[PDB]
């Protein structure tokens, strides 16, 4: 099986705008949990061939990771502070559907949302 | 312990 | 904690380089480390980033790619039989760590079937 071509990045035909909040998931949020110990299985999308899972692309149908998320960011691909938002929840979703509860990789996971929702609580008013 | 090639980092 | 890396250099023997030393590091090594199964054995096992606490407590003879390579360049080896059994060491301590049938374990066959050939066609001394 092939990898699937990576999640959009760049649409030109999207209006862009700046929001205190989007700079605040780029300098703060990405950047820390980029940091993080656990984070190598999610700077970049999963490559099924690389790791050999055959499966993961049928039980995966909205594929999300940091790097992708990074690059949304650079871009101005977001218009809402939510649909960043959203992207991280969709990757933490996909690593518990794919895997188990209690596998390492899922405990990765976790320390990664919970960092996430601690740097999200303290997200600020838009301007 | 066991190795899972998934989180095995490169 | 990991150990310390497999030694790469000892001062305490005098340089021999041969054809068949030479063909182990630009031909075998050279070979395998570009193969797309490498990645896993181009570094010593640590087991400290991937949460195998037991891996050192079962392999006390640990050898990676990146090892054999250093030894090659440093003339460690005084025979290729010397540099052929480390390559062997590196096969089998992955065949006893992990279960058969593991994508870790097909990765190491495949690696051993080419390194198989390659040996194979060593030249003569």
């Amino acid at each position: 099986s092939m990898n699937p071509p990576p999640p959009e990045t760049s649409n030109p035909n999207k209006p862009k705008r700046q929001t205190n909040q989007l700079q605040y998931l780029l300098r703060v949020v990405l950047k820390t949990l980029w940091k993080h110990q656990f984070a190598w299985p999610f700077q970049q999308p999963v490559d099924a061939v690389k790791l050999n899972l055959p499966d993961y692309y049928k039980i995966i149908k909205t594929p999300m990771d940091m790097g992708t998320i990074k690059k949304r960011l650079e871009n101005n691909y977001y218009w809402n502070a939510q649909e960043c938002i959203q992207d991280f929840n969709t990757m933490f979703t996909n690593c518990y559907i794919y895997n188990k509860p209690g596998d390492d990789i899922v405990l990765m996971a976790e320390a990664l949302e919970k960092l996430f929702l601690q740097k999200i609580n303290e997200l600020p008013t838009e301007e | 312990s066991l190795k899972v090639l998934k989180k095995y980092p490169y």
